[PDB]
């Protein structure tokens, strides 16, 4: 809880629970989002990256590209979490990565 | 000689010897006369005839010819490496590159001309509908 | 004389005459000439340039000849053999075959970071259908230097 | 909190014998030398004592 | 979808049940379909007229 409760009150609004993430939601648009921070997940290995959701979309083509296996980002919550948004943020990722 | 490519010089031949309508060995007036109608239209009733003579007054060999064009070709080259040159010049090969690209490129990179005979030929089209250098146009308008 | 050499290949080497030399292009002319340092050693006799310093700020070639010719007497150049041994890693199966995104990825990623663009244009025209690349035809490739 | 109790208590990452010994062989090319034969089973435990 | 060279590929988009009778019903304090709110708001009249 307060690792959340510190990270949100900073308006860190992602976590790691070791493999995955942890999202408490701020209403506000925060600046995690911008295009450039999803370029500086490219590469950054879960044990080096701060935790967001680019994370986990970056281990999700790492897995793929060494495992030669099919992979999937699951998110969950209750309504009103960011669902939609985080999913159009994970396209995001893959939109932006084939971007450049 | 070493300059020109063999190709040239029996073209060059070829056109001296079939230009000799009298067999005459030598360019005449009369000779132009008949050549610019033949070739050309009755258009060229114009006294400028007249001043074809004046570049180059009497009777010239293939020797001096071919000394003159020499000359004249100072920044000519065979036109198969210039196609050559031409599709690896452009990045798809294919002569689709929009001509402020390439006006902007040529100006900066080396040899700073005048502007204005390259803007005049890439903006005699419109680059944003029709920009596409196809360069076999732009080397035959140059040549063939 | 192969500094004077050398000299004048950079002359001809440089994108325009407006280009005194950028440590940028300084770092291009290493790569281009037939040298290819590691950056960490070259900065170093440079004198650690800042990111921001070695993109705002000019240096002049004059003194980067010498270091040039030092560095070359270095030799940190690799060898076939030593270039087999650290490909042959990625070739998991053992049949001669990597694949060109694990390539990309390591190659933009874990060393002297390039952008996906020149690493695509590093493989673009030789990169294989299926997408396996056969090692000893990309050392040979790299060898064309 | 039971991700995390597994993530700590468990083993988050394993890789095939054959992929990872031909991929972080280059950790000590002396325990698994080239040319000669090597047991990848085998190979990891020396490796990974070394 | 991605291919071997690890770009984008395909996508492919499967749908499991739209909430179907909302379309006709809403309770207090919700509303309908947002299309069905923002073609009457409207700053195109053609869309209100056709
Ligand atoms: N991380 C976030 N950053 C900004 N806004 C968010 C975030 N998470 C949720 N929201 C906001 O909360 C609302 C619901 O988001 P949404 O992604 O639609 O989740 P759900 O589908 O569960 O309603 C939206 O108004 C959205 O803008
Ligand atoms: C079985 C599963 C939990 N798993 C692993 O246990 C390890 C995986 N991959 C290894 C090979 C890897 C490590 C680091 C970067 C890329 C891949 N994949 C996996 O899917
Ligand atoms: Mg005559």
């Amino acid at each position: 809880l307060y690792n959340l409760k510190d990270r949100y009150g900073s308006w860190m609004i992602y976590t790691y629970s070791g493999l995955f993430c942890v999202t408490v939601n701020p209403y506000k648009w925060l600046p995690v989002y911008t295009p450039e921070v999803v370029a500086a997940y490219r590469g950054k290995k879960r044990s080096e990256a701060p935790p967001h959701i680019f994370s986990i979309s970056d281990n999700a083509y790492q897995y793929m590209l060494t495992d030669r296996e099919n992979q999937s980002i699951l998110i969950t919550g209750e309504s009103g979490a960011g669902k939609t948004v985080n999913t159009k943020r994970v396209i995001q990722y893959f939109a932006v990565i084939a971007a450049i | 000689f070493s300059m020109f490519d063999q190709t040239q010089i029996q073209e060059f031949k070829e056109a001296f010897t079939v230009i000799d309508q009298n067999r005459d060995g030598i360019i005449d007036k009369e000779d132009l006369r008949d050549t610019f109608a033949a070739m050309g239209r009755l258009n060229v009733k114009n006294e400028e005839l007249d001043a074809m003579m004046k570049e180059a007054s009497g009777p010239i060999n293939f020797t001096v010819f071919l000394t003159m064009f020499g000359e004249k070709l100072k920044g000519a080259d065979p036109e198969d490496v210039i196609t050559g040159a031409f599709k690896v010049l452009d990045p798809e090969g294919k002569g689709t590159i929009k001509k402020q690209f390439l006006e902007e490129l040529l100006t900066t990179q080396c040899d700073r001309f005048s502007q204005e005979e390259i803007k005049n030929m890439w903006a005699a089209f419109p680059p944003d509908v029709g920009g596409n250098v196809d360069y076999k146009n732009i080397c035959y308008v140059i040549t063939h | 004389e192969q500094q004077e050499d050398f000299k004048e290949a950079f002359l001809l080497f440089d994108r325009t005459g407006e280009c005194k030399i950028t440590l940028s292009q300084v770092g291009d002319v290493l790569r281009a000439l037939g040298t290819n340092p590691t950056n960490a050693e070259v900065k170093k006799v440079l004198g650690n340039p800042s990111n921001e310093e070695m993109n705002a700020k000019k240096i002049e070639f004059e003194q980067f000849l010498p270091m040039m010719q030092a560095i070359s007497n270095n030799k940190d150049q690799g060898g076939y053999e030593d270039f087999v041994e650290g490909l042959r890693v990625f070739d998991k199966e053992g049949n001669g075959t990597v694949m060109g995104a694990e390539l990309r990825h390591v190659l933009a990623t874990l060393g002297e970071k390039m952008k996906e663009e020149e690493v695509e244009a590093l493989l673009a025209g030789q990169e294989d259908s299926n997408g396996c690349i056969n090692y000893e035809a990309f050392v040979k490739h790299i060898m064309s230097v | 909190l039971e991700g995390i109790r597994i993530c700590r208590k468990g083993f988050p990452n394993r890789i095939l014998y054959g992929d990872f010994r031909q991929r972080y062989r280059i950790l000590n090319p002396a325990a698994i030398p080239e040319g000669q034969f090597i047991d990848s089973r085998k190979g990891a435990e020396k490796l990974l004592s070394s | 979808h991605f291919g071997a060279t690890g770009k984008l590929a395909s996508a492919d988009i499967e749908t499991y049940l739209l909430e179907k009778s909302r379309v006709i019903f809403q309770l207090k304090a919700e509303r309908d379909y947002h299309i069905f709110y923002q073609i009457l708001s409207n700053k195109k009249p053609e869309l209100l007229d056709m």
